[PDB]
RNA sequence: GCCUUGAAGCCUAGGGCGCGGGCCCGGGUGGAGCCGCCGCAGGUGCAGAUCUUGGUGGUAGUAGCAAAUAUUCAAACGAGAACUUUGAAGGCCGAAGUGGAGAAGGGUUCCAUGUGAACAGCAGUUGAACAUGGGUCAGUCGGUCCUGAGAGAUGGGCGAG
RNA sequence: CCAUAUCCGCAGCAGGUCUCCAAGGUGAACAGCCUCUGGCAUGUUGGAACAAUGUAGGUAAGGGAAGUCGGCAAGCCGGA
RNA sequence: ACUAUCCAGCGAAACCACAGCCAAGGGAACGGGCUUGGCGGAAUCAGCGGGGAAAGAAGACCCUGUUGAGCUUGACUCUA
RNA sequence: GAACGUGAGCUGGGUUUAGACCGUCGUGAGACAGGUUAGUUUUACCCUACUGAUGAUGUGUUGUUGCCAUGGUAAUCCUGC
């Protein structure tokens, strides 16, 4: 017989497999497409997560009952050094798909990236990289690394790029660097070949990849949770207070003669540590690092054109469980997936953006540098003091 | 042996 | 080694319990060799066995606080819990009268 | 008394025996599948680290309700646990079966575990008390053990 | 007729027969009786019967060893200590008690010395276990005496008894 | 011995089995809460970590029986 | 908070033709085994409760039996 | 719709034992297709399936980076100027 009453599913089928990932750094599974038309551009690029605040700023929406006002927002920060290439690597199209079709590597390789090989480094040798390396300093391997670049304009037509981190210029405990391939896409093979070949054993910052008031993608693993029910996995009903045999449970799952479960009922497991992608996430402000002239700068990571207060990103106490940032920085609208100190990757829209609520552009008025650690009720500690006194450090 | 129900229920029950 | 028997003995000649009494954790040896009476005597009287003393239960908080009680304090209205003629009854004041 | 598999020199070997011995069959017959081939001062120790927890034996037949650890993908497995009580019973037999050797004049640090083998024996017999009036067998489940050593390096 | 120069019985990748029921040889173990023909006689041939008696498996090294707030440090005996003993510290019972004495019932469980097979659903140098020895004293404390509700002989009556 | 181990319940079984004695404090009180005299080692085993479902306890913004066969259970009031 | 979970130590039971991936077809008319197709990869850990027309009790409902017993009376034959 | 889906998933209001009350019937024990009140709901540790978790075949060993078969699959309606 039928439901008496209509209601519709709990959960989608489409995230069906809830297992935890194998990974722990997100991977892309599809890059734009290029225009042969462009300039030669990247498309992603690694950072971390920090913290979260909130911003003021003012609204120009036409038609709305807020325009001309100001609103409150939310915000992440997301840590990023500039990153480092070391290698290439050029794929060719085939009707099984793709293959990678050849490698290069460049002739030094800071001991951070080697790090992400060889699981116990105490007590190795550190013998990687140190024969290829030798056909740099030699004639036959100029001959012969040389007679392969040719092969790669020729035989290819996606081009990638090998970029790791900097992984000292943090506070963590961590020291091994995290790798990842990067597309280029531009114009043609043989422009990106001299593009990359240039651009070997170089520094990338984050202000040749993105701009202000762009959307862009996120990719990133979510946070843990363990072994969990379904009244938390997958939200259903609590049963009443009568039960005998227990009550966060679903009762029925499968009828009689298809005599078997189906994948789409409830059951118990795990939840979080998921593989996620989320899209549309603008770009509010693009930040600097500290840095020296003679003396310091921190000002301008967090000095809008009105404030003009002396005053940093960071909070008082710094940012919580993770550290303080010296570094420059990208600000997102919103929320992000994962916990902090996690590694996110950042990647370009794959669409056109043509709506208002994307095209719009934004100046800041106010940032809020608050502590997290209670109830902060100053911005600053010379705030604090001015409004105090002298207490007995005297 | 074992128990297994009291003689005044008698699960299987259709008048 | 084993101790219960000379344990119970003392218990008797001393006439208080099991938990009143001492022996010497290092003079062991000279214990375990008094399996009768008249072997323990002389032991009490050397100083090995000794009866504990009373554990404290004092009055002071007690009688420091009935004597404000005498000049009334601790007695309001809301530290009553029974009714008059419980407290101090009727037929009781009208025999004393 | 009478072994199984009588050996091919008995010259250059020794051997030792229990009988009715208070500790279960099951893991006892693992343990001696783990020490089995190897010499004799690499097996103590084996047996010192088991009942230390710093090595294990995997249970590979009689797994059922064993649960998992980290220790035994050294043996390519994934199961495992830590049999005290059975590796002190064997240890007190080597030494017995160590003297022979040395009353029968060999080469004491060149000897190799051939062959173990245990058995199952007579049952003992106690009660448990159950519900509604019943009774149940509380029974118990020894071993008999015998060994052989021999001299080759 | 066969046989301690080895009977029955039992095991057998061995050699063979008969359509089949079944049988004959060979090898090992074992230790004292056994078979073929013609007739006679019968407690005479098992896969089962929610068969009867005994024994053994998967389950399974699983379910379990969760009612009543709580243990710790050192030393001693000892082959040997999460659990014995001594001391110290912290805690519970809270006088209608987890305290000190007795009726009914049990019947040596009581006390010392020794033991560590078995039992004490883990262990134990401990035990109400095992072994060997010892222990209950009345003119006045109880019984014995009296009768109670009631049971029950004599004489008599009845009844096959 | 006379009972969460010497009695009956197949068993050292959360059951059941006739009586005597009976302190300090609060308070109307042999109620319940803490303590002294006298007794014990947490009631047929222990260590590590804090997932799911459970059993016993609790708390919840705003609304207040809309829940359900049914205000079932819990909660309010509570002494003088 | 006590468990369940992992480790040391001790360690049972009920149940069991052989066993254990699905659709349709026919068949004692609703198959784990047959037929035509789909397919098929060691040994295992915590759970949950769709199937095994899952376990228990030679169906108390209904019928039959020239099988019974409790109760009533204006059934039949007898009696204190 | 799916054993008029789904009780080792709940509840147990009704119906359908044992006690009992009224009306109608039967001389009567008792009956009602009439009404009313109170009334024990057991077991998963097995095989499979399902969800999650280790591992396995081979590639000389071991590690880093990656491609894709195959399978799932998600966005939907209303108002206002
Ligand atoms: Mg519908
Ligand atoms: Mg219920
Ligand atoms: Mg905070
Ligand atoms: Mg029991
Ligand atoms: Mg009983
Ligand atoms: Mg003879
Ligand atoms: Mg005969
Ligand atoms: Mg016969
Ligand atoms: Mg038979
Ligand atoms: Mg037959
Ligand atoms: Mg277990
Ligand atoms: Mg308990
Ligand atoms: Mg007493
Ligand atoms: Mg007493
Ligand atoms: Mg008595
Ligand atoms: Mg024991
Ligand atoms: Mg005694
Ligand atoms: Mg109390
Ligand atoms: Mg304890
Ligand atoms: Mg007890
Ligand atoms: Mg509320
Ligand atoms: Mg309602
Ligand atoms: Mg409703
Ligand atoms: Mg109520
Ligand atoms: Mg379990
Ligand atoms: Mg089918
Ligand atoms: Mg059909
Ligand atoms: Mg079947
Ligand atoms: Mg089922
Ligand atoms: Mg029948
Ligand atoms: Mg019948
Ligand atoms: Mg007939
Ligand atoms: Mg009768
Ligand atoms: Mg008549
Ligand atoms: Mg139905
Ligand atoms: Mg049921
Ligand atoms: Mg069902
Ligand atoms: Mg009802
Ligand atoms: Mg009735
Ligand atoms: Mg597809």
């Amino acid at each position: 017989s039928h439901r008496k009453f209509s209601a519709p599913r709990h959960g989608s089928l489409g995230f069906l497999p809830r297992k935890r990932s194998s990974r722990h750094r997100g991977k892309v599974k599809s890059f734009p497409k290029d225009d042969p038309s462009k300039p030669v551009h990247l498309t992603a690029f690694l950072g971390y997560k920090a913290g979260m605040t909130h911003i003021v700023r003012e609204v120009d929406r036409p038609g709305s009952k807020v325009n001309k006002k100001e609103v409150v927002e939310a915000v992440t920060i997301v840590e990023t050094p500039p990153m480092v290439v070391v290698g290439i690597v050029g794929y060719v199209e085939t009707p099984r798909g793709l293959r990678t079709f050849k490698t290069v590597f460049a002739e030094h390789i800071s001991d951070e990236c080697k790090r992400r090989f060889y699981k116990n480094w105490h007590k190795s040798k550190k013998k990687a990289f140190t024969k290829y390396c030798k056909k740099w300093q030699d004639d036959a391997g100029k001959r012969q690394l040389d007679k392969d670049f040719s092969s790669m304009k020729k035989y290819c037509q996606v081009i990638r790029v090998l970029a790791h981190t900097q992984m000292r210029l943090l506070p963590l405990r961590q020291k091994k660097a995290h790798l990842m391939e990067i597309q280029v896409n531009g114009g043609t093979v043989a422009e990106k070949l001299d593009w990359a070949r240039e651009r070997l054993e170089q520094q990338v910052p984050v202000s040749q990849v993105f701009g202000q008031d762009e959307m862009i993608d996120v990719i990133g693993v979510t946070k843990g949770k363990g072994y969990k029910g379904v009244t938390s996995r997958w939200h259903t009903k609590k049963l009443p207070r009568k039960t005998h045999r227990g009550l966060r449970k679903v009762a029925c799952i499968g009828a009689w003669h298809p005599a078997r479960v189906a994948f789409s009922v409830a059951r118990a497991g795990q939840k979080g540590y998921h593989h996620r992608t989320e899209i549309n996430k603008k770009i509010y402000k693009i930040g600097q690092g500290y840095l020296i002239k003679d003396g310091k700068l921190i000002k301008n990571n967090a000095s809008t054109d009105y404030d003009l207060s002396d005053k940093s990103i960071n909070p008082l106490g710094g940012f919580v469980h993770y550290g303080e940032v010296t570094n420059d920085f990208v600000m997102l609208k919103g929320c992000v997936v994962g916990t902090k100190k996690r590694v996110l990757t950042l990647r370009k829209s794959l669409l056109v953006q043509t709506k208002r609520r994307a095209l719009e552009k934004i100046d800041l008025k106010f940032i809020d540098t608050t502590s997290k650690f209670g109830h902060g009720r100053f911005q600053t500690v010379e705030e604090k003091k001015a409004f105090m006194g002298p207490l007995k450090k005297d | 042996g074992m128990w297994r129900f009291y003689t005044e229920d008698s699960p299987g029950l259709k008048v | 080694s084993m101790l219960r028997l000379q344990k119970r003995l003392a218990s008797s000649v001393l006439r208080c319990g099991k938990k009143k009494v001492w022996l010497d954790p290092n003079e062991t040896n000279e214990i375990a060799n008094a399996n009768s009476r008249q072997q323990i005597r002389k032991l009490i009287k050397d100083g090995l066995i000794i009866r504990k003393p009373v554990t404290v239960h004092s009055r002071a908080r007690c009688r420091k606080n009935t004597l404000a009680r005498r000049k009334g304090r601790h007695m309001g209205i809301g530290k009553r819990k029974g009714t008059a003629n419980a407290r101090m009854p009727e037929k009781v004041t009208w025999m004393r009268r | 008394v009478r072994y199984s598999l009588d050996p091919e020199n008995p010259t250059k070997s020794c051997k030792s025996r229990g009988s009715n011995l208070r500790v279960h069959f099951k893991n006892t017959r693992e343990t001696a599948q783990a020490i089995k081939g190897m010499h004799i001062r690499k097996a103590t120790k084996y047996l010192k680290d088991v009942t230390l927890q710093k090595q294990c034996v995997p249970f590979r037949r009689y797994n059922g309700g064993v649960g998992r650890c980290a220790q035994a993908k050294q043996w390519g497995w994934t199961q495992g646990r830590w049999p005290k009580k059975s590796a002190e019973f064997l240890l007190h037999m080597l030494k017995n079966a160590e003297s022979n050797a040395e009353l029968k004049g060999l080469d004491v640090d060149s000897l190799v575990i051939e062959h173990i083998q245990v058995n199952k024996a007579p049952k003992m017999r106690r009660r448990t008390y159950r519900a509604h009036g019943r009774i149940n067998p509380y029974m118990s489940s020894p071993c008999h053990i015998e060994m052989i050593l021999t001299e080759k390096e």
